């Protein structure tokens, strides 16, 4: 699942069969690391208009 | 500011007329040495009418003023050839 | 059921019967008008080609679609602030209410700002702001940003307070030039004289008029605090903008004929020669969605601009003056109006003069005393059965028919329906 | 910057055509932007693939331009209706509407022609020099209350006068200037003064 963003430890309690997690706009907002059984939030890096 | 982080303009406390609208009440101007400044836009001179239950103000003179007002009426016609534009 | 158009009311018309109200009731009505909507700044490159390089190179081949869309959105964002300024900044000098509330019985403490609360808004303004009410993060992450307005709520509240203070301390002279102080009693007398009612009615029933005004303001507050559908016009625009943003942000979950809706799912499986078709289909679909959204936003902005122009016209004609236009500044004979701030809108409190209790009387178009036809100067001839009088139109105040009340023109054999009655000579 | 409202309209009408001409030069995914370059290098079966893309792109551009022109024409029609209303009201008459025929009390207006627009020279009546005076709702002379017919009572400190609301012209309070209505026990703030009888 290629992407770009800032990773942060999530507090969402994923069930043992919950691998990924999508947002309202069909975008991955949470992912489970395959090696370490931890939930990580996917947030795009800081941006904005100039 | 509430709109964002403005970098390059000095923050002043004096309230002037909004020249360059930035957003969220902040505007920019080019004043004095010359540099861009940012300030909270003002609304006008704070006045206080001397109201009373037995006081009235009646004018003793008048000034005839002429104020211009420009209003658009029409625009330039354009007949684009829908066939020649795509299949010249 | 078949909808009823209203109760059937048969008017007792006659060639010699007239109805003149013997009382009146001051009625205060509210009107909600949108003035602006939420700004939108759609990052076209991040929406169509979010975090991609080849997608941007393919999108640059289409032309200046992103440029013109951003230009239209910037024009909308500028014209929204332009409308807000043209509506809420009709004066160039902020006024302030005097510390003494010696108006004559009228209670304006419910529409003037309260120094206790931090936000310099009145009670009605607080109610209106409370009656109008994560998707925001999802919209922001896809390139849909909302720009803040130029004038904050505090500045709009100060403008409304200045307009209200000018209206209550100077009447309508503050709009045509410098503010001229005048007691509120004389202001209401001028208002009554504007609608065709003699000023003595106010100077004789000022207590009743003030009580009715206070009761009307209280009922307006109770109605705004009880129901949740009085500010539906602004909530409608808010919900429409929210639904448009939601549709624009959910259109990204469509394939448009491609193998996947995510660009990373295509750039990680196909090469640089086969994924071109899928990326082109996605770009076409998203660009069509953006064009549709921009067209809808332009039409909605035109509607909001029309509404804001109407609101500014109503402000200038009802608050800064006394408009004689029927059903414009509320239903009834307009006396005065007070503006009120509202989220992305304006609310007026139109004070109107409404007759209450009318009675049947016998009328005559003219009166002949010594072979000369007499016509009322300002009023109409009435008869209570035995005697004849002359009274104003919008109020029952009988007076003796004298030479100073009627003028002579013609003779008796020319007017149809003329009766005989003596004309007093002072 | 006096004719900025017309300058902006002209600039937008020119920029729309400029953007259309520039988008004419787009490729829209084809091998070239020029039609003759594609029609003279590829065979018919292979040329139609690019001709379809070019036609679709240019048709989308034309539709966008027509939609923008329709919206701008609706805005210009609204502005022209407003201008015609202002003409018929201020020029061909005297409108009592506040802040409609210029800021102030509208006296008259003179129309002026402008490129793709109209200019109105609104003449307004604005009071300049005001003075403070002591006012009163009515006058008590012989138990009755005297209300002004057209004007308001003023006092310069010692005497009472009656003058119009928009200009200071003091006159003696006579029976021909004020009318009698009611008594002098219900009016709030009433005062005492003599009423002259001619
Ligand atoms: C109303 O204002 C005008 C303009 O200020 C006054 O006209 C001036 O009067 C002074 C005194 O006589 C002259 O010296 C000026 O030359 C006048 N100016 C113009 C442009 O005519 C006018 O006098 C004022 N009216 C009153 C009653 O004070
Ligand atoms: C005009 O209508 C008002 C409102 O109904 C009348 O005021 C009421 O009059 C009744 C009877 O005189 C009183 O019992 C109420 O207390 C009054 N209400 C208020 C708020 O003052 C008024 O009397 C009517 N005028 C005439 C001439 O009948
Ligand atoms: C205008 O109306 C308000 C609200 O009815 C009045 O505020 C009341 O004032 C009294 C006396 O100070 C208090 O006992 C009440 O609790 C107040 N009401 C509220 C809701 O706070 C106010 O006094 C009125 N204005 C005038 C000049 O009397
Ligand atoms: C119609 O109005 C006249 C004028 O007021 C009434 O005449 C007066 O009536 C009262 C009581 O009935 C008497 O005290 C007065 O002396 C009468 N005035 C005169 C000049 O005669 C008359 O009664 C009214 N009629 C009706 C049916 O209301
Ligand atoms: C008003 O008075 C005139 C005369 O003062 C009345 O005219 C009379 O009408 C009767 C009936 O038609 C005739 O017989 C008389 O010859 C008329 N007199 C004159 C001098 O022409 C008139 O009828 C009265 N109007 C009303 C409504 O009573
Ligand atoms: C208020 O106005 C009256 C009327 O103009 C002034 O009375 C005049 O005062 C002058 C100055 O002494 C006398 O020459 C006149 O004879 C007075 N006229 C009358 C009818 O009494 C009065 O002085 C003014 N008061 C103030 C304070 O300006
Ligand atoms: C206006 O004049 C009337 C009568 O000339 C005054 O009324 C009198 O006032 C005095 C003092 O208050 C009382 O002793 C009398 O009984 C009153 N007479 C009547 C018939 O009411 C009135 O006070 C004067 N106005 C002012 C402001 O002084
Ligand atoms: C191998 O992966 C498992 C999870 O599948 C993890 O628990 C374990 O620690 C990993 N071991 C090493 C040596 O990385
Ligand atoms: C503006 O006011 C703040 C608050 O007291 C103060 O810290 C700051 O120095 C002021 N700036 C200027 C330029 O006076
Ligand atoms: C006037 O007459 C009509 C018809 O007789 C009647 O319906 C109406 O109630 C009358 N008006 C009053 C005030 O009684
Ligand atoms: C009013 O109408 C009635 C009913 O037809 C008629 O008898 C009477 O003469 C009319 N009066 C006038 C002045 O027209
Ligand atoms: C009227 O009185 C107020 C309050 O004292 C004052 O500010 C104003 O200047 C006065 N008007 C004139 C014309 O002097
Ligand atoms: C006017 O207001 C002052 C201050 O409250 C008061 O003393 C005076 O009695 C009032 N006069 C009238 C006529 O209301």
């Amino acid at each position: 699942l290629t992407g770009t963003g800032v990773l942060t430890e999530s507090n969402k309690k994923f069930l043992p069969f919950q691998q990924f997690g999508r947002d309202i706009a069909d975008t991955t907002d949470a992912v489970r690391d395959p090696q370490t059984l931890e939930i990580l939030d996917i947030t795009p890096c800081s941006f904005g208009g100039v | 500011t509430r709109a964002g982080c403005l970098i390059g303009a000095e923050h002043v406390n004096n309230s002037y007329e909004c020249d360059i609208p930035i957003g969220a009440g902040i505007c920019a101007s080019y004043q004095t040495s010359q540099s861009i400044i940012a300030y909270t836009m003002s609304l006008g001179a704070e006045n206080s009418v001397a109201y009373s239950n037995n006081s009235i103000a009646i004018p003793t003179n008048f000034t005839i003023s002429v104020t211009t007002e420009i209003l658009p009426v029409s625009m330039t016609k354009t007949s684009v050839d829908c066939t020649m534009y795509i299949c010249g | 059921y078949t909808m009823s158009l209203g109760a059937e009311n048969s008017v007792a018309y006659s060639n010699n019967s007239i109805a003149i109200p013997t009382n009146f009731t001051i009625s205060v009505t509210t009107e909600i008008l949108p003035v602006s909507m939420t700004k939108t700044s759609v990052d076209c490159t991040m929406y169509i080609c979010g975090d991609s390089t080849e997608c941007s190179n393919l999108l640059l081949q289409y032309g200046s679609f992103c440029t013109q869309l951003n230009r239209a959105l910037t024009g909308i964002a500028v014209e929204q602030d332009k409308n807000t300024q043209e509506v809420f900044a009709q004066v160039k000098q902020i006024y302030k209410t005097p510390p003494i509330k010696d108006f004559g019985g009228f209670n304006f403490s419910q529409i003037l700002p309260d120094p206790s609360k931090p936000s310099k808004r009145s009670f009605i303004e607080d109610l209106l702001f409370n009656k109008v009410t994560d998707l925001i993060c999802a919209q922001k992450f896809n390139g849909l940003t909302v720009l803040p307005p130029l004038l904050t709520d505090e500045m709009i509240a100060q403008y409304t307070s200045a307009l209200l203070a000018g209206t209550i301390t100077s009447g309508w002279t503050f709009g045509a030039g410098a503010a001229l102080q005048i007691p509120f009693a004389m202001q209401m007398a001028y208002r009554f004289n504007g609608i065709g009612v003699t000023q003595n009615v106010l100077y004789e029933n000022q207590k009743l008029i003030a009580n009715q005004f206070n009761s009307a303001i209280g009922k307006i507050q109770d109605s705004l605090s009880s129901t949740a559908s009085a500010l539906g016009k602004l909530q409608d625009v808010v919900n429409q903008n929210a639904q448009a943003l939601n549709t624009l942000v959910k259109q990204l979950s469509s394939n448009f004929g491609a193998i996947s809706s995510v660009l990373n799912d295509i750039l990680s499986r196909l090469d640089k020669v086969e994924a071109e078709v899928q990326i082109d289909r996605l770009i076409t679909g998203r660009l069509q969605s953006l064009q549709t959204y921009v067209t809808q936003q332009l039409i909605r902005a035109a509607e909001i601009r029309a509404s804001a122009n109407l609101a500014a016209t109503k402000m200038s004609e009802c608050v800064l003056g006394q408009s004689k236009r029927v059903d414009f500044c509320g239903k009834g004979y307009h006396l005065m109006s007070f503006p009120q701030s509202a989220p992305h809108g304006v609310v007026f409190l139109h004070v109107t003069y409404v007759p209450a209790q009318e009675k049947n009387f016998t009328t005559a178009p003219a009166i002949c005393h010594d072979g000369k036809a007499h016509f009322p100067r300002e009023g109409v001839f009435v008869s209570n059965g035995t005697h004849w009088f002359v009274t104003q139109r919008n109020f029952y105040e009988p007076q003796i028919i004298t030479t100073d009340n009627t003028f002579v023109s013609g003779n008796c054999d020319v007017v149809i329906g003329i009766v005989n009655n003596t004309v007093y000579d002072p």
